[PDB]
């Protein structure tokens, strides 16, 4: 009766110009059985789509954003290359549970851009 | 005959024009078949529509006999 | 470039109901579905259900079945979410959001419900519910 879960890391952090990857793991059923989409949500704003249909980019979304699927880990991933301060936001994956006929959202990942340089 | 039609908003039932005494359902897959299921066209016909490869067409001759799957018992 | 414009924030007593509206620009819902998605404070997005006006059917998440009602009036291009028996867990921002993939075109329609990605989002409506109940 429970929907499958989409589990994302709660927090991801990186310096500008680096590449970050945010995963979304499906707890039951195959990740490839249903499309995964990704939304960006800035504070005080509504979500907007950054990736749809696993790896498609809406018009207007920079090419630094890409999506992929990894069957062996049963996960989807959002990759952001050339990270910019403006990419600081919450990111949600989303799919669909055909058994219960419900949209499933991941729990969200807060992306923070580090200000100092660490090694 | 009254038939369901997918040509109206919302989808609805209509009395068929003179000489069209059959309801029909025509179905085919598009690229979203694996998620949204088949595309379905419902309406009226004089003769049961011809079908191309990979299309399914079935007709019936009682009122409202061709409901959309989401409006069918 | 449709927009969805929602009604304003509300503060409610426990046990009351709220009805949030969602007006589509352009005068029509066409064959699109509209979902309602909520976000409790500091928490994630949660789907409540949706409506497909062209079919006259609504779909609900089991968590809200029988307590929420989602409706839409094509004639006024407005969709609504009525949530009853409000409690503290219902304090949240409520969003309406359009499913990008229409259900019909050229006089034919898809057979099955499947909620695709949400392209156009309303601005959100905060509903705050006071304690108890």
């Amino acid at each position: 009766a429970s929907n499958f879960m989409l589990t994302q890391p709660r927090s991801v952090s990186e310096s500008p110009g680096k590449t970050v990857t945010i995963s979304c793991t499906r707890s039951s059923g195959s990740i490839g059985s249903d499309y995964v989409h990704w939304y960006q949500q800035r504070p005080g704003s509504s979500p907007t789509t950054v990736i749809y249909e696993d790896n498609q980019r809406p018009s207007g979304v920079p090419d630094r954003f890409s999506g992929s699927i990894d069957s062996s880990s049963n996960s989807a991933s959002l990759t952001i290359s050339g990270l910019k301060t403006e990419d600081e936001a919450d990111y949600y994956c989303q799919s669909y549970d055909r058994s219960n006929h419900e949209v499933v959202f991941g729990g969200g990942t807060k992306l923070t851009v580090l200000e100092n340089l660490y090694f | 005959i009254v038939c369901h039609t997918t040509a109206t908003s919302p989808i609805s039932a209509v009395t068929c024009p003179p000489g069209e005494n059959l309801c029909y359902r025509k179905m085919w897959c598009d690229a979203f078949c694996s998620s949204r299921g088949k595309v379905v066209e419902l309406g009226c016909a004089a003769t049961c529509p011809s079908k191309k490869p990979y299309e399914e067409v079935t007709c019936c001759s009682t009122d409202k006999c061709n409901p959309h799957p989401k409006q069918r018992p | 470039q449709v927009q969805l414009v929602q009604s304003g924030a509300e503060v409610k007593k426990p046990g009351s109901s709220v009805k949030v509206s969602c007006k589509a620009s352009g005068g029509t819902f066409s064959s699109y579905a509209i979902s309602w998605v909520r976000q409790a404070p500091g928490q994630g997005l949660e789907w409540m259900g949706g409506i497909i006006p062209i079919f006259g059917t609504a779909n609900y998440a089991q968590k809200f079945q029988g307590r929420v009602t989602i409706t839409a009036d094509e004639s006024t291009s407005t969709a609504y979410m009525e949530l009853r028996s409000l409690r503290s867990d219902d304090t949240a921002v409520y969003y309406c959001a359009r499913d990008n993939l229409g259900y019909c075109s050229g006089g034919s329609c898809y057979s099955d419900y499947y909620y695709y990605y949400m392209d156009v989002w309303g601005q959100g409506t905060l509903v705050t519910v006071s304690s108890g109940g």
